């Protein structure tokens, strides 16, 4: 169903999803590599405790992204709801108000 | 202005490569999502065209139904780096999850 | 001449073409040191348009 | 090219230099009892850069320091400390206090019991 | 800290949070004006002077209240005057919090009729609102904007009727008498009627409020209203200074103030309180009864100026923080709509201009530049006349900045043009940049800023105290953290503006130090006003007077302990005290149980980074300002006599 | 330790605060109110000369200071791998250095060997500085001993004292400051100790995060400007000290600048006359 | 508790006229645990208002900051200091020129 995942290549391991997580539960958990500050600390979700609360990735709490959410016929999600994109254009008036 | 256009922290709005079945055999079963995640794509010559300018950002994911490996353009020289074409690049994000406790 | 004259007395009214962050930084002159450095901001951006 | 660097901050300075020199006069000050209204400004302007100048030197110098420090520098490091608090320290006696301050007359007064019959003065 | 966030509470409760606000105000202003009850209206002796009540003495006799005369007689008549002002605003008050808690639990039902009145659509008044609404505001508070302006144009008007006629100051042109205040009052209605007026047919927008903005709109009348009260700080200063204000503000130095926790007439140890006690023991002060609160003249004091600069940093610093206050809560409106994806959709400017992070970098990049450059002239200049004063390097105060005096088209602004004025304008416009780094960071890098969009990070939280310790560190960045950093910054403008007000001579560190040429400043710098000690002596000279003082020494200690503490929560501790304090339970459990059988199951809390953040911010301005209060409370303590050339 | 030290500073701080409020006369409590009864045994009395609240005070601030440290000292000495709570939360500390882990069960700042090392450097502070007041001759049993205010000069006739002691706490950097003013060297450390100290707050707080995102900021702004009106110029980027070298600077710059002041504590005088002044009648 | 006194019997201190040896050291521990008491009260108390402080007070808790400080001031002038320290005599001294006349004196 919804099983979260978290992109290993993008965690920053700041860990606030992991906060979220229920505490029996503690699906989410943190792997070292070396050198905390070279960013070897990373996050990671145990499939098998996960129980699909959506606690993790419903709380907007990734910075980097790397918390999705795939889908039960399957497709990632990085967010709750990405802003729509934009063709974006600074409008300078031309003669009263920011003129050029 | 492109910082605030969909997600802050992609620069060039990426797609991972979800679905994909050999059944079919023509490898258009690829079906390439947005991480907005509402379109449901299809890797065309026009998606080949903002990959190769830079616009979008193809990606794979590691725990999946396998997508294509060998069977959609691979190379494996080094550490395996998917391609759709030899021109293309799809950089698989990793994921380990099982290897760790 | 409007312009250069509303500039002395209105710098940022001047470099109003400019950019917001240049109107910004003339208002700011205005305030700090107000004419001889903002005036001098002002003419300095007009003729540059020249 | 990093003499437009070069030349750029010397520009600074010396337009600081201008500008206070410029701002003196056009500000109303009675020079001093003795001091001309030429120099004293340049005199502030010298402090003021020197000031500016000196942290700026030791900031960067020091990040070097901290860049290029090894095991190389196991005599370059302490030995120049050494000479350097050498240095100041006969800086002190030939150049900042010059002699023991005696006296005018030079009784060298070195107890409290003539510091006492001296401030007494008759 | 979030109970009455904006989105928890709508249009009608905010009216009846502000209304309910404004009764407790008025109970707290009778509270304030029965402590200014020297004599009782029945005879027997009645309140100290407070600082509460000398801040509103002035004022209050300004309006034939209160009475700067000394006599028993006239001084019960302003008791009793001030009594009967008390009681009204009690009873204004319990009107208004009636009116508040019907407007929070929506029952706008008369007591009377039971008609129940809608917050969406009701007349103003009766007929008054016919004849000017027309009908009130169907929504938006862009349509509410001119019937706040008609009844603040009524409300100028009752002041002009009750100056008029309850307190007897009559509507006359000339500014230098509260009849003035009569007169404008007057005139502030008719153009804030007919503005009003203008804004209810010609409705004025910017589309990023009226829309979901109780926090965007409040944020931006938050900081305007901080501008406000800086520009009546500023104003109050000069004005309370000047000579129409002289009979209220500078005929306090000619009162003695009998304040509550100054010197206390001391008892010997052998003292037994019995008749006339005299026998046991001798009292300090004779003439005075044992441990009464012995008489400060407000000439040594000078509470003219101690008054003026407690008013006017009591306004600077409400304006700072609400400067600060409404930029956070803007930013948290900018990361909200960031997120919701409604930022890309605003069409104004003050949302769209600053749209591109390429401006937004060039817009701080600038007012980091400018605070670099003038943050380093000031201490160049400071510190430079520092090593003049105390002749370090072998340089004397010759070689200081005595001439930078402000240029002859601004001495206007300066009683005594020196470099001390310099250095606070300065020290101002830096400091005001320093705090603008911050608060420009929180409108703009709210929710992505340019190294966190290279570095593929965004804020979401509002609060998130971090990201860790990825790419080095990630402390400090939410919008939180820039508004406590932007708080701590602006510590330094308000300190420079207590220590100008207060007399101080922030040009240099050293200045009255007893060491060098730091009394020469005088001299060379041909100066009329003693400015009291500079930077570093300052603590010691207005110390003299807190020492002496019980209660500013309570005051000091305290503020100090509460300063101190802030590090506790403000250092990278968090998980230092959270160790600790698991130790702290397990210690707690394993001890009690040995010597006494209960068990404990209770965890010491350690508060999260974000809190510690919150409660060490509040704790270093609440022990800097608490302590700034000694500076301002102490006395102004500057004289107008130069001090000579040391030699 | 914790209980051990919990108890001695809960103690002898309120030992402290109490004779302040009896020296002020905070609350209407005379100076009879005060530990002026609170004497060295005659057991342990021949370590002192003058024997009163203040030798007791001094010893229990030792020993609370002490072991304060020690509370740092022995986490460094067991906790250096594995805490209980690090063992609970199932995570390791792989270095000495390493600064944190992040903003995860609330935060985990400071919690490895050097950390401690800095907290223990900022905690035996207090011990140090008791150590400089007690040898210049202070009265750390009360804030403001000496202060011309209430009963507080009457402690010398309350508490029998032969010798004065410069002042309490807080009026000691007053009346040890009268001098420090009055000489220039002094008043150059005093003003450059304290410029050290406070800039230690500038890496010690917790914002490496927003010096990193306004260093880019600065970056950009120099390649910019370095652009425009400097021509053709773009390079360098803006350092910023990471938490563990923040951490190792903060405690640096705060222990020097606190002792660079203690110097100046003990380098103008001791002061500490043996003319016990009279009661304040 | 009972240790301070028996410190105070210990600990040759010569008590100050007209106080008890044995209620001085009592003034002066009561002081200590009433101090004691109102960090531990202000501390649980503010926790527990932490707690329990929600949307439905409203005014309640601002007419108790009211209150308290009503009675702040209450306590000011019936308890703690009563008059403006008047005079022996007296006479009130209510401008600088009487207390210069005073001073005189
Ligand atoms: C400190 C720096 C900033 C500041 C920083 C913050 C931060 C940070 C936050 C808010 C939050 C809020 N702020 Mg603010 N804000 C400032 C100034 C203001 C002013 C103003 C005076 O004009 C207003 C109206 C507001 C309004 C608001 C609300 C929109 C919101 C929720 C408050 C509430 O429910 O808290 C409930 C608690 C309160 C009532 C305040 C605490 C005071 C107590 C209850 C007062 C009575 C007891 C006693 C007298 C004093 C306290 C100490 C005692 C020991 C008990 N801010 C100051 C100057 N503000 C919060 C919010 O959710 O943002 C979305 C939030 O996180
Ligand atoms: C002077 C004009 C100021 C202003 C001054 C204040 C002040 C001051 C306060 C508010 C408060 C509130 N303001 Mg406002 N307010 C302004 C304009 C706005 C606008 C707008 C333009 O439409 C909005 C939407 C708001 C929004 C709000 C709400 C968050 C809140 C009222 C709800 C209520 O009382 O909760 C019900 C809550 C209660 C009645 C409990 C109140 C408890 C105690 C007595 C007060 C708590 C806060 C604190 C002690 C006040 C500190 C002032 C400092 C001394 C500087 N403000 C401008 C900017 N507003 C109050 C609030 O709750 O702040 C958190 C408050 O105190
Ligand atoms: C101090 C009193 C409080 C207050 C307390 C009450 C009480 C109590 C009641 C209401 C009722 C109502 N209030 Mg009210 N309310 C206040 C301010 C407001 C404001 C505002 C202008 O910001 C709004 C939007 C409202 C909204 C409303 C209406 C929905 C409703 C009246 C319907 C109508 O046709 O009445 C026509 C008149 C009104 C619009 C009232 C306007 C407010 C005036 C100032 C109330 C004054 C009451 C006072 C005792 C008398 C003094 C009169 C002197 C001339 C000064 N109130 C004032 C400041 N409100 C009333 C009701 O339900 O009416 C059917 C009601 O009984
Ligand atoms: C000027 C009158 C008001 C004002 C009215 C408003 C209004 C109205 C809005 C804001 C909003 C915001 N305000 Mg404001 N605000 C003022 C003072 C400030 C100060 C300050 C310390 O002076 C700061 C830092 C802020 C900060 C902010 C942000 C939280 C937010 C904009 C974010 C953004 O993306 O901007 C993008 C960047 C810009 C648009 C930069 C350019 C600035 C604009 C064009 C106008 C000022 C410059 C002017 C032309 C200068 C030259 C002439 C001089 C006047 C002499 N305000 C004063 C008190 N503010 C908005 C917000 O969302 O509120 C919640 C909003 O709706
Ligand atoms: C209730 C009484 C007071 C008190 C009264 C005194 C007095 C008075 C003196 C000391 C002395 C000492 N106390 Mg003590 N002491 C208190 C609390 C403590 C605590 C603590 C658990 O917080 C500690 C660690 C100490 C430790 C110490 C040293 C600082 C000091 C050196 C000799 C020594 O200990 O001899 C005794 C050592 C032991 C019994 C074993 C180790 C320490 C034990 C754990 C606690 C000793 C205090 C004990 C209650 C005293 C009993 C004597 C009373 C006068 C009846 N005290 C309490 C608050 N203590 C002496 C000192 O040097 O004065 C300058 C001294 O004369
Ligand atoms: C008055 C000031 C201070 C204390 C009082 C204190 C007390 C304390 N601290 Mg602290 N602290 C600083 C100030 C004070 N820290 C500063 C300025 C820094 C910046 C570096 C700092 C930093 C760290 C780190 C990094 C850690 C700790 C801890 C830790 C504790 C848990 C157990 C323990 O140490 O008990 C030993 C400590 C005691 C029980 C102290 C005895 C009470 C006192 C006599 C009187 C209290 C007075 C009161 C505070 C005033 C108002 C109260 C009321 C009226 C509202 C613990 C009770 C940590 C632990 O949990 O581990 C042990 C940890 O890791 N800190
Ligand atoms: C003298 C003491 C201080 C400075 C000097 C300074 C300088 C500075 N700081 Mg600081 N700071 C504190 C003290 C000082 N912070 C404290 C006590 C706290 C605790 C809350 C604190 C905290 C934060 C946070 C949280 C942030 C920053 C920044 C930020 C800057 C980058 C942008 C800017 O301000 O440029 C404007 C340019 C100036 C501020 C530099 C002009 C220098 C002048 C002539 C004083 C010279 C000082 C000394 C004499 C140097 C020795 C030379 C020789 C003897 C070896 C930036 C130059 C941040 C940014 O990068 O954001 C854009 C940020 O996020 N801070
Ligand atoms: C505390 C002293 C400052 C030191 C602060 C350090 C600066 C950042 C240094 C990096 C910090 C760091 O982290 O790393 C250190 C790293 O160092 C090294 O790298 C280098 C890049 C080579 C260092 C050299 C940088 C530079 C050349 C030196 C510094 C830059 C300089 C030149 C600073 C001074 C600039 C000036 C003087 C600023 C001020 C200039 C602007 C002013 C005064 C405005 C005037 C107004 C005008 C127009 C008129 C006024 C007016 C008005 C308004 C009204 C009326 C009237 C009448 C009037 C006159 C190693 O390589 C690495 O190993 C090491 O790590
Ligand atoms: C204005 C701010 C509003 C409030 C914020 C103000 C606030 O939160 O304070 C700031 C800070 C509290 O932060 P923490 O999250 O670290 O508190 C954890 C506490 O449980 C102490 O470990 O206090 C300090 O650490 C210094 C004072 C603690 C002194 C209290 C002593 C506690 C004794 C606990 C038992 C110790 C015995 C040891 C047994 C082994
Ligand atoms: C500008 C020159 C940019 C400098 C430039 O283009 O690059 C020169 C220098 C570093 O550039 P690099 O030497 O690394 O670049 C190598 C190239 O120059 C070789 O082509 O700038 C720095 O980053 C200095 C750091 C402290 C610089 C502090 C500058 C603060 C000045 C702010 C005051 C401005 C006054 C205006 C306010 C009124
Ligand atoms: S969905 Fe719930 S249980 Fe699963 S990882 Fe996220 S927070 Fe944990
Ligand atoms: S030191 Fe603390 S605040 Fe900074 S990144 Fe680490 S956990 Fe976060
Ligand atoms: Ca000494």
């Amino acid at each position: 169903k919804k099983h979260y995942f978290i992109i290993e290549n993008l965690c920053v391991g700041c860990g606030l999803c992991l906060d979220k997580c229920p505490p029996k539960v503690n699906a989410i958990g943190y792997k070292f590599y070396g050198d905390v500050q070279e960013g070897g600390f990373r996050c990671y979700i145990d499939q098998a405790a996960c129980i699909s609360c959506s606690a993790c990735f419903s709380g907007d709490e990734c910075p980097s992204g790397a918390l999705i959410e795939v889908l039960p016929d399957g497709e990632v999600l990085d967010f709750s709801y990405t802003p729509p994109e934009r063709l974006d254009f600074d409008l300078r008036f031309l003669h009263r108000f920011h003129r050029e | 202005s492109g910082p605030w256009s969909g997600n802050a922290v992609h620069k060039a709005e990426k797609y991972f490569i979800t679905s994909a079945k050999r059944d079919r055999d023509g490898k258009l079963q690829i079906e390439l999502v947005p991480a907005s995640g509402r379109r449901k794509l299809s890797p065309t010559p026009e998606m080949i065209r903002r990959l190769i300018d830079g616009e979008i950002e193809i990606y794979i994911l590691t725990t999946q139904p396998d997508i294509a490996i060998d069977m959609n353009k691979e190379i494996i020289d080094m550490e395996n780096r998917y391609v759709i074409d030899f021109d293309k690049r799809g950089v698989k994000w990793t994921m380990r999850e099982i290897p760790v406790f | 001449i409007r312009r250069l004259i509303l500039a002395f007395i209105l710098p940022p009214a001047a470099v109003m073409n400019k950019e917001a962050g240049t109107i910004m930084l003339t208002g700011i002159l205005t305030l700090w040191g107000w004419i001889p450095g903002v005036v001098a901001a002002l003419i300095m951006i007009s003729k540059e348009q020249s | 090219s990093n003499g437009k660097l070069i030349a750029l901050a010397v520009g600074g300075a010396v337009l600081m230099g201008a500008l206070f020199f410029s701002v003196s006069f056009l500000t109303g000050y009675i020079p001093a009892p003795n001091h001309s209204a030429i120099l004293t400004p340049l005199r502030s302007f010298m402090g003021w850069f020197l000031l500016i100048f000196c942290a700026s030197i030791i900031i960067m110098g020091l990040g070097k320091m901290s860049s290029a420090i090894s095991d190389k520098w196991f005599l370059s490091f302490p030995l120049s400390i050494f000479v350097i608090v050498m240095v100041m320290f006969l800086s002190l006696r030939v150049y900042w206090e010059k002699g023991r301050t005696t006296t005018v007359d030079g009784k060298y007064i070195r107890t409290t019991a003539e510091l006492k019959e001296f401030l007494n003065k008759p | 800290y979030q109970i009455f966030d904006t989105e928890k509470l709508d249009d009608e409760q905010v009216v009846g949070g502000h209304l309910a606000l404004l009764g407790v105000l008025g109970f707290i202003m009778g509270i304030y004006y029965i402590s200014g009850i020297q004599v009782f209206p029945w005879g027997a002796p009645g309140f100290h002077d407070n600082w509460f009540y000398l801040t509103i003495k002035p004022r209050m006799v300004s309006l034939g209240i209160d009475t700067y005369s000394t006599k028993t007689a006239d001084l019960e008549a302003a008791g009793a005057r001030l009594l009967g002002w008390a009681a009204f605003h009690f009873l204004v008050g319990s009107v208004l919090i009636f009116g508040g808690w019907r407007h929070w639990t929506h029952n706008l039902t008369n007591p009377f009729t039971g008609r129940c009145g809608n917050f969406r659509d009701f007349r103003f008044l009766g007929k008054f609102g016919d004849v000017v609404f027309n009908g009130t505001s169907a929504k938006s508070y862009k349509e509410a904007l001119g019937p706040h302006a008609v009844y603040m144009s009524l409300l100028f008007l009752g002041w002009g009727i009750v100056m008029w006629a309850i307190l007897g100051f009559a509507p006359i042109p000339d500014f230098q008498t509260i009849n003035s205040e009569t007169f404008m009052s007057f005139v502030f209605a008719v153009i804030f009627f007919a503005l009003g007026i203008y804004w209810w047919n010609n409705p004025p927008n910017a589309a990023i409020h009226l829309n979901d903005d109780m926090k965007a709109a409040f944020s931006v009348h938050l900081t305007a209203i901080g501008y406000i009260n800086i520009a009546l700080g500023c104003i109050a200063f000069v004005a309370f200074q000047q000579p129409s204000f002289a009979p209220y503000y500078k005929e306090l130095d000619k009162l003695v103030f009998y304040l509550y926790g100054e010197p206390f007439n001391r008892v010997s140890f052998n003292f037994v309180e019995q008749g006339g006690k005299v026998i046991s023991g001798a009292k300090e002060f004779a003439d005075f009864p044992a441990y009464a609160i012995l008489p400060k003249s407000g000439e040594a004091f000078g509470m003219a100026r101690v008054v003026t600069n407690l008013i006017v940093f009591n306004h600077i610093i409400c304006g700072v923080l609400y400067v600060f206050a409404g930029v956070y809560h803007g930013g948290q409106y900018l990361l909200k709509i960031q997120l919701n994806g409604m930022y890309n959709q605003i069409k104004s400017i003050w949302i769209t201009k600053g749209r591109d992070q390429e401006v937004q970098v060039k817009i701080l990049g600038t007012v980091m530049a400018l605070c670099f450059a003038t943050m380093l002239s000031v201490y160049a200049v400071i510190v430079w006349n520092t090593i003049c004063e105390l002749n370090i390097f072998g340089t004397n105060i010759t070689m200081s900045f005595y001439w930078l005096k402000p240029l002859p088209i601004f001495q206007w602004m300066f009683a005594d043009p020196s470099i001390n004025d310099w250095v606070m304008a300065h020290v101002i416009t830096a400091g005001s940049l320093f705090s603008l780094i911050a608060l420009v960071r929180i409108a703009f890098f709210a929710h992505t800023s340019p190294l966190w969009d290279d570095l593929g990070l965004k804020k979401n939280s509002y609060s998130f105290p971090c990201l860790g310790p990825v790419y080095g560190g990630t402390c400090g960045v939410s919008i939180q953290d820039q508004l406590w950093f932007a708080m701590l910054w602006g510590i330094k403008g308000l300190s420079a503006v207590c220590w100008y007000i207060d007399g101080a001579w922030i040009a240099s560190m050293m200045y009255g130090v007893p060491a060098a040429d730091a009394k020469a400043w005088d001299s060379i710098a041909h100066l009329h006003h003693h400015y009291t000690s500079g930077i570093f002596y300052y603590f010691w000279t207005e110390t003299v007077t807190i020492f002496s003082s019980s209660h500013l020494s309570t005051i000091l200690m305290i503020g100090h302990l509460v300063w101190f503490i802030s590090f506790a929560v403000w250092f990278e501790d968090r998980g230092s005290r959270l160790e600790g304090a698991d130790i702290q339970t397990r210690t707690i459990r394993w001890l009690g149980k040995k010597f006494l059988n209960r068990d404990v199951n209770f965890r010491f809390p350690v508060l999260t980074i974000s809190d510690s953040k919150l409660a060490g911010t509040f704790l270093y301005f609440g022990g800097t300002f608490m302590l700034v209060f000694l500076f301002l409370a102490n006395g102004f303590y500057q004289t107008n006599s130069p001090l000579p050339p040391p030699v």
